[PDB]
């Protein structure tokens, strides 16, 4: 009933950025993504959220949130490469000891496994027999991480509709 | 970068 128009725009959205890859989406845009009464399972299908909330979540939130922001903001951009009319030559490829993985992505609890959601199952890179990457997948993935990039930022500075509520984490 |  409710979720649905939730996955209505969050799939018009990820649509947006199959289109363009370098879309950028304002609060305005993000609204009806972030004042849904949907709890987190529901809204990240995808995205294992609270797991990469609260398995990061010590010491303090100014500085937590700061590390996990990040980090988002990095795997948001390793999906709009794949995204990009023309990719990036060592697409399929992600090295463990590169330096700006490690130093942000690899810094945090669960980082990893965003990288298998875009597509990098193999043990990271991309398997053979996957050529190209899912382009519905990866815009859903990135369109998730960005969208918890938001919500962390809004609750550092205290904004988010739903404060009183993630908090819990 | 992002891949090396």
């Amino acid at each position: 009933e409710e979720e649905r128009a939730f996955l209505v725009a969050r799939e018009e959205l990820a649509s947006a950025l199959r289109r363009d890859s370098g879309q950028a989406f304002s609060l305005e845009q993000l609204r009806p993504l972030l004042a849904s009464s949907l709890p987190l399972a529901a809204r990240y299908l995808q995205l294992d959220a609270a797991r990469l909330v609260r398995c990061n979540a010590h010491g303090e939130p100014r500085n937590y949130l700061n590390t996990l922001s990040t980090a988002l903001n990095i795997l948001e951009k390793y999906g709009r490469n794949l995204l990009s009319p023309q990719r990036p030559r060592y697409w399929r490829g992600v090295k463990f000891n590169n330096p700006v993985f490690r130093s942000t992505v690899d810094a945090v609890q669960g980082g990893r496994d965003v990288l298998r959601l875009y597509g990098y199952t193999e043990e990271l890179s991309f398997p053979e027999g996957q050529e190209e990457p899912d382009e519905h997948q990866v815009a859903t993935v990135t369109l998730e991480v960005l969208l918890l990039r938001t919500e962390l930022s809004l609750l550092l500075q205290n904004t988010h509709p739903r404060q009183q509520a993630l908090e819990q984490l | 970068d992002m891949y090396r």
